């Protein structure tokens, strides 16, 4: 009721500093690998009575090239994300100069609040995150190859290598769980690697949609 | 397209071989002149076989690239396997 | 003279394995003048062999008495003096392998040749020195003669 | 299930690029089978530095 | 041996750098622990 | 040994490790997936939709790869890697499952 | 190096694998085509194995290009044979296993 809730958090925390990580974000290498035990010794052993809140769990990296480029990590206490959380944490990012955000959620998000999450995005690019895909890191499975993602310039070599327009490679959906983990959006390309038992080693490449 | 760099495979595919001696053979027959000598040859097909292995065929293979340009190969230019 | 191997062999065994073709028998032999093993095919149907037999064997890579290579077609209508009058039972194959004993570092103290008369098949094994005259995919003769 | 295999799959082609392509020119296999080769010249070997 | 010595410094350097990135991650984290503050 | 656990000894061996598995009668891969002492890297699924729904569009291209090739070679048969792959391509290269339909 | 990536490649231990060009069979009509005595020391030097490898690694162009790009499609889609290849043509096999000259 209570250990599982605390492993649960720090499994969730694991996951989402790896995707910090594989993002580009600043990820020291001592949180990147924390024993269930040193969370409990940084955070608590008993979320339920209130050692730790989920408020306490709040990350906040910086993106390796741009310190300025920062992104939060919260976890709303409630299941179910009302809008009004949603304005609270719009309300904090504008407070702390941050344009980025991911909310994990326990049961899930109201629709207004996702619609909330769609019309502001380019003002603030947040995302949501159930906790239940965040107890593993999808990028660690077998079927899922490696994937990178791509800059403008290479993009731009890429189709000037191929003599091809964009909308000629193949796609990858915006919502696909691996183009969620690395939180890219329309217009974006990916390159795939994925070992080949013909050829060794092949590179896709799947564009954003 | 820079006919300096071609990007195609120096190779004659199976398609080019078959459709430039089929082409070829169809001249022949509608009385084209042979660039070959010839023994005793009469079948336009045998004599189109022998002016590809002479490398002697007046055809330019255009092959068109996805983007649209094309490449042109004289047959001659091309690597003839079978 | 063109001869690579001679000795006498014993029939030491015949089919230890059971009879596997049956006008074709394997001999398990052994000779006396160098100890040499002999794992021989004939057909038993034409050239009966019996167990204990003694028999002198001689791989040639000629028939012509004379040193003179031949050309490995088939030629009745020839008159020369043939080392195959002499013998009995005349086989002609080729040589399909040469193991040995040899080392990284250390040459064949014992090499055991593997010759196919049209897939009837021999291994000659012993000594190293006595299959010098041994190379691989080289045409040799049976030449082999029942003595009492 | 022939049919539908075949009218889903029937325009795509290698090109003169060795992409792989359909009849919209979507680029399916950057090379075919991942290596460019025919399946006809290829065979059984076995990998002697692996086990 | 000299080669190994070497290798063996560059292995020291590098641990090092080690050091220097993790004591670099506790400046930036004596930053990240007032805005954590403020958060709640 | 494609159900075993293969590992490589220390010595460089490939060694087959004999070790429990698990085969439901349901799939719930994104629960089963997160569950202590279950592995999270090699838990797999059948059932291709959830796959694409759990791990996305290159993953459900490797796993349809995998279970045409079962249905292929479970009668001992044999079909060259390539037509497995181009027609795995045809149903993923829009960034949906494309149903041959 | 090679090794490796074989490793990573076929978590499996499985060596089968389907290629262009059957070297074994290659090296095998090579020894009969020129008569090579197993038992005799070779003629052919080692750096000339290395060497023509690498020569011939450049010759077998799948992708073709200069730039990096290329450079890498063409690196990947070689990998597995070039990797068979360097196995198979290495100085030490070429020296003690096939005696070539």
């Amino acid at each position: 009721d209570d250990e599982e809730e605390t492993y649960r958090l720090w499994k969730i925390r694991k996951t989402i500093m790896q995707l910090c990580h594989d993002r580009g974000y600043l990820v020291t290498q001592d949180e990147l690998d924390q024993t269930l035990e040193e969370f409990k010794a940084q955070f608590g052993d008993k979320p339920s009575e209130g050692r730790p809140r989920r408020t306490d769990l709040t990350v906040l990296v910086a993106h390796n090239d741009d310190p300025t480029d920062q992104m939060f990590v919260f976890f709303p206490e409630e299941p179910k994300v009302g809008i009004k959380t949603i304005k609270v944490y719009c309300q904090r990012m504008q407070e702390e100069n941050i344009t980025r955000a991911l909310i994990v959620v326990q049961q899930g998000m109201t629709p207004s609040a996702k619609q909330s999450l769609v019309d502001m995005a380019p003002k603030y690019i947040l995302e949501q995150f159930l906790q239940q895909e965040l107890l593993i890191n999808i990028t660690e499975h077998e079927l899922v190859p490696e994937h990178v993602v791509m800059t403008k310039e290479e993009v731009t070599e890429l189709l000037a290598r191929y003599k091809l327009r964009e909308n000629q490679l193949p796609r990858i959906q915006a919502g696909d769980p691996v183009a969620r983990y690395f939180g890219i959006k329309r217009g974006q390309v990916v390159k795939i690697i994925r070992p080949s038992e013909t050829a060794g080693r092949y590179i896709t490449y799947r564009l954003v949609q | 397209q820079a006919n300096q760099k071609r990007i195609t495979t120096p190779y004659m595919t199976k398609y080019e071989r078959a459709r430039v001696l089929g082409t070829r053979a169809l001249q022949i027959a509608m009385c084209a002149p042979v660039m070959v000598e010839l023994e005793g040859e009469t079948d336009p097909l045998l004599i189109a076989m022998k002016e590809l292995k002479a490398r002697k065929i007046p055809i330019i293979i255009r092959r068109y690239l996805p983007d649209g340009s094309y490449e042109d190969w004289g047959v001659d230019e091309l690597i003839i396997s079978d | 003279a063109g001869i690579l191997f001679e000795d006498i062999f014993d029939v030491k065994d015949i089919d230890p394995e059971g009879k596997k073709f049956d006008r074709v028998s394997r001999l398990h032999c052994e000779s006396e003048s160098f100890k040499m093993d002999l794992i021989l095919d004939v057909n038993i149907q034409i050239y009966p062999v019996d167990l204990g037999d003694k028999f002198r064997l001689v791989i040639a890579s000629t028939l012509y008495e004379d040193g003179t290579l031949d050309d490995g077609e088939y030629n009745p209508t020839d008159d020369r003096p043939s080392r195959a009058d002499q013998f009995e039972y005349v086989m002609y194959g080729k040589v399909y392998r040469i193991e040995g004993d040899e080392t990284s570092t250390e040459a064949a103290t014992r090499l055991s040749a593997y010759v196919s008369y049209g897939g009837l098949l021999m291994r000659l094994q012993g000594d190293a020195n006595n299959l010098h005259g041994f190379e691989v995919d080289s045409r040799v003769y049976l030449l082999m003669k029942k003595l009492a | 299930i022939q049919r539908r295999l075949i009218k889903s799959m029937e325009s795509v082609m290698v090109k003169y690029d060795a992409t792989v392509r359909n009849s919209i020119n979507q680029v399916v296999q950057l090379r075919y089978g991942e290596d460019g080769l025919a399946g006809e010249s290829v065979e059984f070997q076995n990998l002697a530095t692996l086990k | 041996r000299q080669k190994l010595l070497k290798e063996q410094e560059e292995k020291r350097l590098r641990e090092k750098e080690e050091q220097k990135k993790l004591l670099e991650q506790r400046a930036q984290y004596v930053e990240k622990t007032k805005n954590i503050l403020m958060f709640t | 040994d494609n159900k075993k656990k293969i590992i490589i000894t220390e010595d460089g061996e490939f060694k087959a490790l004999q070790e429990w598995i698990l085969e439901t009668d349901g799939v719930s891969l994104m629960r089963v997936l997160s569950e202590k002492d279950v592995d999270p890297v090699r838990t797999t699924s059948n059932d291709i939709v959830e796959i694409f729904t759990v791990l996305g569009i290159e993953a459900v291209r490797k796993a349809l790869e995998r279970e045409l090739y079962h249905v292929i070679s479970f009668d001992g048969s044999y079909v060259n890697y390539r037509h497995l792959a181009l027609l795995c391509d045809t149903m993923t290269c829009r960034g949906h499952l494309m149903a041959i339909t | 190096e090679d090794r490796e990536v074989l490793r990573v490649i076929f978590p499996t231990g499985d060596s089968k694998v389907v290629l262009p060009c059957n070297l074994l069979r290659m090296i095998w009509n090579a020894q009969k085509i020129f008569h090579i005595n197993p038992r005799l020391p070779s003629d052919l030097h080692p750096i000339k194995v290395v060497e023509g490898v690498k020569e011939l690694s450049k010759k077998l162009v799948i992708v073709n290009g200069d730039d990096p790009l290329s450079r890498q499609a063409q690196e990947n889609a070689t990998l597995l044979f070039n990797i068979h290849l360097r196995s198979t043509l290495c100085s030490r096999r070429m020296a003690e296993e096939f005696r070539l000259s």
